[PDB]
């Protein structure tokens, strides 16, 4: 029971930094997906517009 | 950062169309 | 016993103590304050070309 | 000869407000698509935000 409790508290810290990481980095890909998203569709605006 | 609270907020997400609509009705209710 | 081995010898070799996990969360702090700068200027950015696509639209509108 | 004149500028002032308002409907669709692009994105950073 020791070593269960010592290993639950030596994998609960790093696992929680390791997803706070994967969750940061998600966020980023998101922000910079919609960033891009956005430029292509202000490009495709811009191109309907200059059409007519 | 620590915003797995958020992160995981999966049923516990657009622009709701019935919010603006509670909020125009609350709105829209009396020019005060 | 040998499963429960295995598993403590392949477990995670960190944040048993208290300055590997800081300084991994001080990393990641500093990497999502960096990722937070980038696409807050990218919001920005995409705020002002639907904030001028708007005004376009209104003033096209008001014709 | 007035009523002829009319006519045709009735007819190219037709033609224009036809070409605007397409242009119009386009410009709307894609600002709504580029309005909805921007909540989704801030309603993500408000999450992240923490």
């Amino acid at each position: 029971f020791v070593h269960v409790h010592h290993l639950i508290n030596e994998y609960r810290p790093h696992q929680a930094r390791e997803t706070l990481r994967v969750m940061m980095e998600v966020q980023k890909r998101q922000r910079l997906e919609t960033a891009e998203r956005f430029q292509k569709h202000l490009e495709r605006v811009i191109e309907m517009i200059q059409n007519c | 950062c620590e915003k797995q609270v958020q992160e995981v907020g999966l049923d516990g997400q657009p622009l709701s169309m019935s919010q603006n609509l509670a909020r125009l009705a609350q709105r829209i209710d009396f020019s005060q | 016993a040998k499963d429960i081995d295995v598993l403590i010898d392949s477990l995670p070799s960190e944040e048993s103590t208290a300055a590997l996990q800081a300084a991994s969360l001080y990393k990641l702090e500093e990497e999502n304050h960096e990722a937070a700068t980038c696409l807050e200027d990218v919001v920005y950015r995409g705020d002002m070309l639907l904030e001028k696509i708007q005004s376009a639209l209104a003033d096209i509108a008001q014709s | 000869m007035k009523l002829a004149l009319n006519q045709g500028k009735v007819h190219h002032e037709m033609q224009a407000l036809e070409k605007e308002v397409e242009k119009r409907d386009s410009d709307i669709q894609q600002l709504q698509k580029q309005l909805k692009e921007a909540e989704q994105i801030l309603a993500t950073a408000v999450y992240q935000a923490k």
